[PDB]
């Protein structure tokens, strides 16, 4: 397991 | 060994080359010299990007992975930086 | 155990890590390799407190709970003329 890319993390910070 | 990443407001961030290569854009730009200017990314964003590099390398092929904190008010700028940097 | 740091002077910020049991002097040796000033021409700070060369980073207060990859601790840096400690803030 590796961290998600920063593009996806920034999206999740607003989407979830 | 190290590269220097320069933000739009002139802050210089000195980061291990191996960590900076988390960014596909930095890797391609370095393909030699060790300085890259980011004239559209301000230092409060680029500093957070550099923290991501450190965190990405430290926790690849990890056990539970701690949260990467992203305040809602910078998420869009961070996303646009990560779009440009491909990380 | 690794601690994760930002060493900051003026508009320079070095992202680096070290072991909690390494010493302040060994951290100055890292700064020398990057910025080409020897350890005796450096002062390192936690907030406004000078750090003694013989102390470990853990004894200075840099631990794995306060100095994490996603939230590194800040170490101030001043060079011998010593200049005042001066760290320019990031933008808003």
């Amino acid at each position: 397991f590796s961290p998600l890319c920063l593009r996806a993390l920034a999206f999740c910070a607003l989407a979830k | 060994m190290y590269v220097k990443l320069i933000s739009s407001d002139g802050h210089e961030f000195i980061v291990k080359r191996e960590h900076a290569l988390t960014s596909g854009t930095i890797k391609a730009m370095l393909s030699e010299t060790n300085e890259v200017n980011f004239r559209e990314i301000p230092s409060h964003v680029l500093s957070k990007v550099c923290m991501y590099f450190t965190y990405k390398v430290r926790y690849t092929n990890s056990t539970e992975i701690p949260e990467f904190p992203i305040a809602p008010e910078i998420a869009l700028e961070l996303l646009m930086a990560a779009n440009f940097l491909d990380c | 155990m690794d601690v994760f740091l930002m060493i900051r002077r003026h508009k320079t910020t070095i992202f680096t890590d070290a072991k909690e049991s390494s010493t302040v002097f060994e951290l100055k040796r890292i700064v020398e390799g990057i910025l080409k000033r020897p350890p005796d021409e450096q002062r390192l700070y936690k907030d406004d407190q000078l750090l003694d060369d013989g102390k470990t980073l853990g004894e200075c207060g840099f631990t794995s709970q306060t100095a994490r990859p996603q939230a590194p601790a800040t170490v101030g840096l001043a060079f011998r003329a010593f200049e005042a400690l001066c760290i320019e803030p990031f933008s808003s």
